[PDB]
């Protein structure tokens, strides 16, 4: 029960960290090739910053969504 | 000088010094000319 407690710490460490991995692979990758690319059409960087938050948004919900439910357990654990 | 063209438009990043005009301090002359005169001062207009 109160193992059952340690379980539920060790599942929102899980989500929490492995998604902010997710979170550190996917943005890094957009941030390298983004850099690259800019640097290839110097120009029209508005729109290219424009796309590039556009899929900055598009990438990192689901790894978010497991930290915020995991510390929602940390601190309104259902079934304390 | 077509495809040159579509290139230079697809990568304006620079331009050598095979397009742009650098100071200059001396400047090269080709000078094409004839063996045979008898032409009248055609080559003679040129080199005036």
């Amino acid at each position: 029960m109160e193992l059952t407690l340690g379980l539920v710490a060790i599942a929102s460490a899980i989500l929490i960290a492995f998604g902010a991995l997710g979170t550190a692979i996917g943005f890094g990758l957009l941030g390298g090739r983004f850099l690259e690319a800019v640097a290839r059409q110097p120009e029209l960087a508005p729109q290219l910053q424009t796309r590039m938050f556009l899929i900055a948004g598009l990438l990192d919900a689901v790894p978010m969504i497991g930290v915020g439910i995991g510390l929602f357990f940390i601190f309104a654990n259902p079934f304390v | 000088r077509r495809v040159i063209a579509h290139l230079v438009q697809a990568n304006p990043e620079y331009k050598h010094r095979y397009m742009v005009d650098r100071p200059v301090k001396r400047v090269g002359y080709i000078i094409v000319s004839s063996d045979r005169g008898l032409a009248g001062g055609l080559n003679i207009n040129l080199f005036k």
